[PDB]
Parts: structure tokens; sequence; C-alpha cells
């Protein structure tokens, strides 16, 4: 079920899809005892509880540090940097205007999510070629 | 002018044979630029789609 609030991509650098949001709230745990900044949050009162941020002001206006933690601990693409939409796979480069009629002919034909999975986790397995995962030390402070 | 048979062949040498053969490759390439720029065209358009970044890692992986 489509939840009813927008994306919120007023973040240079993350977006906030709830939609794809599962209310884990491991991004909530983060911001308040790990970096500890309490931005985040959860209202549970709503009818469709949502990740928060401030009272609910949108991500470039709150006192959001930008650290980046929240799309570190999510599990899934609800917290996600900007900087992998439409460039991870082969498929994500699609236009959302014809990805998500694909998405949409894609539920109503398959038979269970066995198959289709194991059809994602070929162009997972395809993502190496394209993409390489380098260890670094950062060049800023003496952290 | 009296009668001789015997023939001495010329020295084609290793190179002057690979420089002839190769004209011969140039040459198709030219009768057929026509359809090697056209063909090149839609070859970079596969990879603006990317189908041949698809495939590369079809293969690869
Ligand atoms: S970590 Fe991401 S997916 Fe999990 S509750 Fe928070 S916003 Fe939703
Ligand atoms: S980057 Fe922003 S949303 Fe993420 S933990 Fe830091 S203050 Fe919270």
């Amino acid at each position: 079920d489509h939840k009813p609030y927008h994306k919120d991509e007023s973040h240079p650098f993350y977006r906030y899809d709830p939609d794809q949001c599962i209310l884990c709230g491991r991004c909530v745990e983060a911001c308040q005892d790990v970096q500890v900044t309490e931005t985040l949050t959860i209202d549970w009162e709503r009818k469709r509880p949502r990740v928060i941020w401030d009272n609910d002001v949108p991500i470039n206006e709150s006192s959001c540090v930008s650290c980046g933690h929240c799309s570190t601990v999510c599990p899934c693409n609800a917290m996600m940097e900007k900087g992998m939409e439409g460039e991870a796979g082969y498929l994500t480069g699609i236009n959302n205007e014809t990805l998500r009629p694909m998405i949409e002919i894609t539920k109503g034909v398959e038979t269970g999510y066995g198959s289709i999975l194991a059809i994602s986790d070929m162009e997972s397995a395809m993502r190496d070629e394209r993409i390489k995962k380098t260890k670094t030390v950062c060049t800023y402070c003496g952290v | 002018a009296k009668a001789i048979k015997r023939i001495q062949k010329i020295e084609v040498t290793e190179e002057d044979q690979r420089k002839r053969d190769l004209r011969e490759i140039e040459d198709a390439l030219i009768d057929h630029k026509e359809a090697i720029l056209e063909t090149l065209h839609m070859l970079g358009h596969m990879n603006e789609r990317g189908v041949l970044p698809l495939l590369r890692g079809l293969f690869g992986q």
C-alpha cells in the first residue's frame, strides 16, 4: 500500500522514500544515540507512521548535520544516498515514467517471489562488472 | 632469339605480400564504408542504451 507522503529530495546528499520505509527505526536509533544529533524521529500517532525530521520539517530546512548515518544504517532503499539513484544497476537508468508501468506489469504476471528474486540476483551479480569498492582513510580530519 | 623454357619468379617479400593482402581488406573497407559507419552508429547507440554494458556484465559475471 502506497504511503500518503512524498519523497524528500530537499537534502543534496540523501533522499527519503516513505513508500519504501519499513519503520524499522534503525535510522532513528542512529541519529539519536549514535550520531547524537537527535533530528530523526517516528510519528507513531499518525495513521501511517513515517520517519519525520524535527516536527515533520523538510530535510534541507531541518537540523540535519548531514553525517549520513541514517543511510548507512537503513536496511533498504528508503534512506538512500542520492549518488546511487539510477546509477547502481543496468535497468536502473530507465526513467521512472516508463519504469513504473514496467513494475506494474511484472507484479501482475509473476507467480512466486522465488523466481523473480532469482532473476534480480543475476542483475545484482552482473553489477560486479561495473561497480568497484575500494577501502580508504579519510583525508579530512585526524579521526 | 633461341629456344628457352626456364622461368624466374619475382621476389615478393614477406612484407610486400603482407601489404598487398592488407590493401585487400582496406579496399573492402572503402567499398563498404557506408555500412561500416552505419553499424558504428548503431553500436554507439547500443552502448548509449546500456545494451553493450548489459552484455559485458552478463559475460564478465
Ligand atoms: S532505517 Fe530507512 S527503512 Fe528503516 S525505518 Fe528508518 S527510514 Fe524506514
Ligand atoms: S545525516 Fe542527517 S538524518 Fe542522518 S543521522 Fe545525521 S542528522 Fe540525522
